[PDB]
């Protein structure tokens, strides 16, 4: 299942559904009334959450579904110090 | 002999109703179950202390709650202390004995 | 509750979770060696049911779970050491915190037994990682974040 | 094992494909979740044309470039055909 | 009526409240909103409604003990309800129940 | 208890108790994945509480386990390998028992979690030891020890 | 708190009690109308454990007291290609 | 973290010391053992006397001669001087 995720620059970043519900109120906007129960859309709109962090938080999505049992190397994630702060920010705000 | 203490504390409490007021008959039954709690920790197994004593006090202090929460009105209109205390240990352990007596004294 | 909220502090700067969680809390040599004994995973509940500081740092750096992962006898009391290990987790334990030293509980382990089980319970979370990124590189991160995530880069 | 990042106007899909896959189940993939015919989705890769019968292993996307902590990026255009038109995010100075 | 559309509606608002519940009500007595939503509603709905409710159950079962049949649902969703209020305590979850419903 | 008894057998020689444990087993596509997900340690432990064979092998010779340690998602649900662990071992598991390929559970681990988790539980008996001396060496040990002996020899 | 561990050729084992309680029939042995609570002898007579192969055993509990509880690599157990067999069937009697 | 297998004619001890400890505890804990004071009795090592002065750190009992899976082995004898007589294990069987 793919949910779609709209930043404030209107970027939609469509993420299949079991990597997107890591974060903790990505899976809370999507339960009580915005189930939206047709799996048409699917979609959750962040009006203060810009395109270049949702890009990031969705490369942490992917990133960690893969890695979440692969204690092996476990390579670091490339974040940018432009983009630090910012990051940071959003994944207080999505519990991430 | 849970249906044993049952059947013995109800014949208990039917007895001292028919031979004291309220400002005795709570005295004895705290007696009684001051009592029951060695009655039953040198005789019985630790699990059984809880049911005893929680039985014993829906034989003889919730099975007359009419003859407690009745006479509540006199013992807290008249601050009788040493009665206030005997009635709220024993009111506290049945179920609806508090939510009536707490109204009368807030009255 | 109102000792942890009175908030008592060992002349180590060890709060009363790391007392708790100690394998050095002194016992007297009477027969309290025979029930009393540490770590000891009831205390540690009790404890962070009465809402301890779970992240305290004392003067040296070391958290709350820095001192039961230098635990060195695994094996002979491993419930005591999982449940420990557990709770200070579930009670929001950052795993990733750093000491003075910057240390996290991974490094200052001095055993498998005791890394591993904590890695079981390291959910990595993004937050961490970005915490870590901005703290590394010397971000001014004042009055610019949440005042709740000022203390949480202060853990990295 | 290799990840992609499906990139429209606007739209971006996040997509995991195998080492070694053809251009044809990514493209029917893409179909699903957007509701659009084939025969105006060309997938491009820096400025280069695909089509329906490539596969990922040749194409280089190499599992150690498409890591999935920066996957690679593909680009969509679609026809009533349309060049690349793909919007930078931003970028906010320190 | 009053609990079906108010347990979704206790639920719902715990997921609105995520914020709240992660980084200020567990940091610092307090309670989750998802758990208060029902702690307010065993300690201000069933507490002053202890009689009436229990003493209206017992005699709807015992109406189908004689031959009637009550509303199944409605039956069973009110004894539910006692139970249910207190999912989430974590010593005793049927302290509740047992004490408002299974000793009467 | 009944089906148990009648001791099934898979055409791999997987146990009932095989099947609880191994990631391997399949599940059909429908709702069953929602629910029904292999290795489950409710499965395990009841199977085991009515007396499941934990010591019984396969053709191809793996434990009950040898079979659960080789689990390649050891964090994510490390509750349901550490139960299922702790329910093997505790009830009749031989940690050290050896399987048709010469290969301790630690030894086909593939896991530091499982390996270490299994070491946490791993009772040494000089038992053991003296019947690995017996079958690196290869001492005639037919007749010349108890008939219980033998099997042991054979399952180190 | 020493306990005496006789062989059947009565070389006596004198060995730390809570060394050798690491056994099952030992802490058996000593358990029941064997007690003698008085610190005085404590002696157990193994009747069928040759002394050579008892020797083995006490290095066993001297061992395994020592690391129990490490895991760190532990040296393994010397046991001799000869003594093994004997030492089977010696710690098949008494267990662990 | 030093064993020993003190022996008598027949009578092993099973005794464990600190890496710095000289031969005095030794004395005192074989007085503990077999009720004999020390001033009757000398340790020996390999069938040589040893002091009561110097310790067994340099004494030849180092931690990796004296691990406690091969104690090293110490002789006793008691005044009743006597020469050491220790017996020797029993003969393991040949390999069959």
């Amino acid at each position: 299942m793919y949910v779609k995720l709209i930043s404030s620059d209107g970027h939609e970043f469509i993420v299949k559904r079991e990597h997107a519900l890591t974060s903790g109120t990505i899976k809370a906007m999507l339960s009580g009334p915005g189930q939206f129960a047709e799996n048409e859309t699917n979609e959750v709109n962040f009006r203060e959450i810009p395109s270049h962090v949702l890009s990031k938080v969705c490369m942490y999505f992917t990133y960690k579904v893969r890695y979440t049992n692969s204690s092996t190397e476990i390579p670091e994630f490339p974040i940018a110090p432009e983009i630090a702060l910012e990051l940071l920010m959003a994944a207080n705000f999505l519990d991430c | 002999f849970l249906t044993e203490t049952g059947e013995y504390y109800k014949q208990e409490a039917s007895n001292l109703l028919q031979e004291s007021n309220c400002s005795q008959y709570m005295e004895k039954v705290l007696g009684r179950l001051k009592d029951e709690e060695i009655r039953c920790r040198k005789y019985l197994h630790p699990s059984s202390y809880t049911k005893v004593i929680h039985e014993c006090q829906q034989r003889m202090v919730a099975d007359h709650l009419q003859f407690l929460h009745a006479e509540c009105h006199n013992i807290i209109r008249q601050e009788k202390k040493n009665d206030m205390a005997n009635m709220y240990v024993l009111l506290r352990a049945v179920s609806t004995g508090l939510p009536h007596m707490i109204q009368e004294l807030q009255n | 509750y109102n000792l942890i909220h009175l908030d008592p502090r060992t002349r180590e700067g060890f709060t009363l979770l790391h007392l708790a969680v100690n394998s050095n809390t002194p016992v007297d040599d009477f027969h309290t060696n025979d029930v009393c004994s540490f770590p000891n995973a009831l205390v540690t509940k009790l404890l962070l049911d009465c809402g301890a500081e779970v992240n305290a740092v004392d003067n040296e750096g070391n958290s709350a779970l820095h001192i039961i992962v230098q635990y060195n006898r695994p094996i002979s009391d491993f419930l005591t050491l999982h449940s420990i290990i557990i709770s200070l987790v579930e009670a929001g334990a950052h795993t990733d915190m750093t000491n003075k030293q910057n240390k996290t509980p991974l490094d200052k382990s001095t055993t498998g037994v005791s890394e591993i089980l904590l890695k079981t319970q390291m959910k990595m979370s993004l937050k961490c990682l970005a915490a870590r990124a901005v703290r590394a590189n010397d971000i001014n991160y004042q009055d610019q974040i949440p005042r709740t995530l000022e203390e949480f880069v202060g853990f990295h | 094992d290799v990840f992609l990042m499906i990139r429209r106007h606007k739209t971006t899909i996040f997509t995991d494909a195998k080492e070694s896959s053809t251009v044809f189940e990514l493209k029917r993939i893409v179909e699903g979740i957007l509701k659009r015919p084939p025969d105006e989705q060309r997938l491009y890769k820096d400025d280069q044309l695909l089509d329906d019968g490539k596969t990922l292993g040749e194409c280089g996307f190499t599992s150690q470039t498409a890591r999935p902590q920066a996957p690679a990026t593909v680009g969509l255009a679609f026809r009533a055909f349309e060049a690349l038109c793909i919007e930078p995010f931003s970028s906010p100075p320190e | 009526r009053y609990w079906e559309e108010y347990s979704k509606g206790a639920d719902y608002m715990d997921c609105l409240y995520r914020y709240l519940n992660t980084q200020f009500i567990k940091k610092n007595p307090l309670m989750e909103i998802g758990e208060l939503a029902l702690d307010m509603w065993r300690k201000l709905m069933v507490e002053p409604l202890q009689a009436i409710l229990i003493r209206m159950l017992l005699r709807e079962i015992k109406n189908d003990r004689g031959g009637e049949d009550p509303n199944q649902k409605v039956i069973h969703g009110v004894i539910n309800s006692f139970v249910h209020v207190e999912q989430y305590k974590k010593k005793f979850p049927l302290k509740f129940y047992q004490e408002i419903f299974e000793s009467p």
